[PDB]
């Protein structure tokens, strides 16, 4: 705020109204992003109340009725995990933490009660088991291999699954 | 607001142009923009260092508006290869790739061309009027099991 | 004689107070680990030191000597 | 904001057209303050000369 | 010192020694008295930008203000995550957002107001699982999607002298 | 202009509109078939 | 004298808007990867190796 | 005013107040005669690369 500052800067031209659209178009950009990459989906999908899915255990992943912030258990080691004047702003994203949370539940729900149906079109239901018999046949190997060993597999599944969360915390 | 993205491609070029030619009448701390006065009303050794400030700023420009040339070129390069790997693959072929050319089963595509770029015509298959049904992994039959 | 000074002679540069911070500056500072020279106060009185550009005298004793 | 977009039809939309910055309303100054004055009293009143 | 800036009673404990705080980049934070050598807390006053949002010269000239970074205690009237906006009512309906204002606020042409409100992010759809149920279809529909992609630009090529100095 | 220019482009419309209908005659009238061989 | 202070600050301000504009290409090109891997990935099953 | 270029008959209406014609972008694009009072059109003649 000195008047003399303005008066010169007046005959440089319009620098400023260059800056002033390069960063609305970084910024704009950035919103676009995010849509892009979360809002895939468009129905949010529930979580049937019942959650038996024949031994898959997706506790760690599915939302937390218990934590207020309704984030499972391997998205709150991730936000805990990390953290981060004259004329400069920051300004707030437009989708905040707790709609992007929303958005991934409502993938989570969609892919583990109806498979890739609901990428094409309507979601249609099938057991979770069957599902799994689908992908291995889609790898080339017969899905009575999965009927036989299903017991085994599930214990596998969640194993891997309890230690990616010790993993997260224990890499420095 | 269908063809959005080329639009913008052509006002973004226009602007730029625009900005570099306004940016001419800039006097950048000289005692005037236009050439003809600063060399008429003024000896020559005191016009050597008042005409420097008008070539340092305007080569300035210049230099900025060459910068910006070559980032938006890297973007519409990123963009010409995108379109190239969609013809190959969607128009000269089936894709297996989920959502790639477009939303639902993939059947075929047609290209169409454009002022800069070109229009893809994705053809897909999308189910419909869906029904309940009870399922169940596998026949016991003879005491043997049956898979479909 | 001659006695390395270990980290000691640092002091407040600037009076100006800073919370949980780090600061780096360029100040006339005691070395570390330089040695330093010795002088005894029982008697002979006193020879003269020049005052090159700042003097770091530390003192231990316990009668106002 | 149309003075902004150089266009008298400005579609729908949020423009940023400028900012604002409140001016301070008062000016207040504490300056060198001292205790004890010069000695000037003494000196002429001291019927001494 | 010289400044400008909103006072504060301070919270710090300053040593008897020092006269002035600063925080990284020497942005200067607090100060003495010269009189009662009491400690106050400097914040620069209030500014940021000012927004305007619109629905269309063609449908009115009612016109919405968003001043971004500042509270409405020192500017219908409304406070908001991403700061206060003057001209347009909360409602508690959600909806499918056109005019984004930010931290997950939106605006729209009522209709005989403009309303200010939260995203909706789609309809709830509780697909019904269970062990032993398959949902199939029986038709089908194919459909055509136009995508639209830039290739190329205006090539240029500019001379420099002339540029320069004609 | 000012020093400024516009060079033109080398292939011209017509030439890219016909490259773009003998993509489709191909595949309406071969599938996939031109794009690995005859 | 102060004609040299305001070219300074604005060849300042000029390039920090130059530094953004290198790393937005870099983060854009990261996110159109993700959606790549969300659309591919999750809505699906990729046979593409590694 | 001070230029060059070549001049070409004009088919703008010049309100009789008006003394110089320019486009956008400031370029002076047409000018009247102080003598007789006709319109002309400024175009900078020909150049470019080889
Ligand atoms: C054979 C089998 O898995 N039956 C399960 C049952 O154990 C479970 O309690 C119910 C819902 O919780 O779903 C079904
Ligand atoms: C459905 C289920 O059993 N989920 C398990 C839970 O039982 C167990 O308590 C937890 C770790 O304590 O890991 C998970
Ligand atoms: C007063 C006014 O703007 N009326 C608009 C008109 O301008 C517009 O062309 C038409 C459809 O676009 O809708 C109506
Ligand atoms: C409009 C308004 O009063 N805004 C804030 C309020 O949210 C806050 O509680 C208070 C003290 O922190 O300062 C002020
Ligand atoms: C007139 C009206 O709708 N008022 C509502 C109020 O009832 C509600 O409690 C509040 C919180 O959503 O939002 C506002
Ligand atoms: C497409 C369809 O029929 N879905 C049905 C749903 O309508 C019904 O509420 C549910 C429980 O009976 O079973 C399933
Ligand atoms: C034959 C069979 O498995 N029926 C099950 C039932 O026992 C279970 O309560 C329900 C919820 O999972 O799913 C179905």
């Amino acid at each position: 705020d000195s008047t003399e500052c303005s008066n010169l800067l007046l005959q440089y031209g319009s620098f400023c109204t260059q800056l002033k659209r390069a960063l609305t178009g970084i910024a704009v950009e950035q919103d676009k992003n995010t849509q892009e990459v979360f809002a895939q989906v468009k129905q949010i999908y529930k979580t049937p109340p019942i959650k038996y899915f024949g031994g898959f255990n997706f506790s760690q992943i599915l939302p937390d009725p218990s934590k207020p912030s309704k984030r499972s258990p391997i998205e709150d080691l991730l936000f805990n995990k990390v953290t981060l004047f004259n004329g400069l702003t920051v300004l707030p994203p437009l989708l905040t933490d707790e709609m992007i949370a929303q958005y991934t539940s409502a993938l989570l729900a969609g892919t583990i009660t109806s498979g890739w149906t609901f990428g094409a079109g309507p979601a249609l239901q099938i057991p979770f088991p069957m599902q799994m018999a689908y992908r291995f046949n889609g790898i080339g190997v017969t899905q009575n291999v999965l009927y036989e060993n299903q017991k085994l597999i599930a214990n596998q599944f969640n194993s891997a699954i309890g230690k990616i969360q010790d993993s997260l915390s224990s890499t420095p | 607001s269908a063809l959005g993205k080329l639009q913008d491609v052509v006002n973004h070029n226009a602007q730029a142009l625009n900005t570099l030619v306004k940016q001419l009448s800039s006097k950048f701390g000289a005692i005037s923009s236009v050439l003809n006065d600063i060399l008429s009303r003024l000896d020559p050794p005191e016009a050597e260092v008042q005409i420097d400030r008008l070539i340092t700023g305007r080569l300035q420009s210049l230099q900025t508006y060459v910068t910006q040339q070559l980032i938006r070129a890297a973007e519409i390069r990123a963009s010409a290869n995108l379109a190239a790997t969609k013809m190959s693959e969607c128009v000269l072929g089936q894709s297996k790739r989920v959502d790639f050319c477009g939303k639902g089963y993939h059947l075929m595509s047609f290209p169409q061309s454009a002022p800069h770029g070109v229009v893809f015509l994705h053809v897909t298959y999308v189910p419909a009027q869906e029904k309940n049904f009870t399922t169940a992994p596998a026949i016991c039959h003879d005491g043997k099991a049956h898979f479909p | 004689a001659y006695t390395n000074s270990f980290t000691r002679g640092v002091y407040y540069p600037d009076k100006v107070f800073r919370s949980s911070v780090l600061h780096s500056t360029q100040d006339l500072f005691l070395p570390f680990f330089s040695n330093v020279t010795w002088f005894h106060a029982i008697h002979v009185d006193n020879p003269v030191l020049p005052f090159n550009d700042g003097v770091y005298f530390a003192s231990t004793e316990k009668s106002n000597i | 904001t149309k003075c902004t977009l150089k266009s008298f039809t400005v579609e729908k939309g949020i423009y940023q057209t400028s900012n604002f910055r409140v001016q301070p309303t008062e000016s207040i100054v504490r300056f060198p303050n001292i205790t004890n004055l010069c000695p000037f009293d003494e000196v002429f009143n001291a019927t001494r000369f | 010192l010289t400044g400008t800036g909103v006072l504060t009673e301070s919270n710090k404990k300053f040593l008897p020694f020092q006269q002035f705080g600063r925080d990284i980049a020497d942005t200067t934070d607090a100060v003495r008295d010269p009189q009662t050598l009491e400690i106050l807390d400097i914040t620069p006053c209030s500014f940021g930008g000012v927004s305007v949002i619109t629905p269309g010269t063609n449908t009115s000239n009612q016109v919405a203000v968003l001043y971004q970074g500042v509270n409405c205690t020192e500017v219908n009237v409304f406070q908001t995550r991403a700061g206060c906006l003057i001209g347009a009512e909360y409602v508690n309906s959600s909806y499918e957002c056109d005019i984004p204002i930010g931290a997950g606020i939106c605006a729209s042409y009522q209709t005989q107001s403009i309303i200010a409100y939260t995203m909706s992010l789609g309809a709830e759809n509780s697909v019904a699982y269970s062990n032993n149920s398959i949902a199939i279809p029986t038709n089908f529909t194919i459909s055509v999607t136009t995508e639209i992609l830039p290739v190329s630009m205006t090539k240029t090529s500019v001379d420099c002298t002339m540029y320069i100095c004609g």
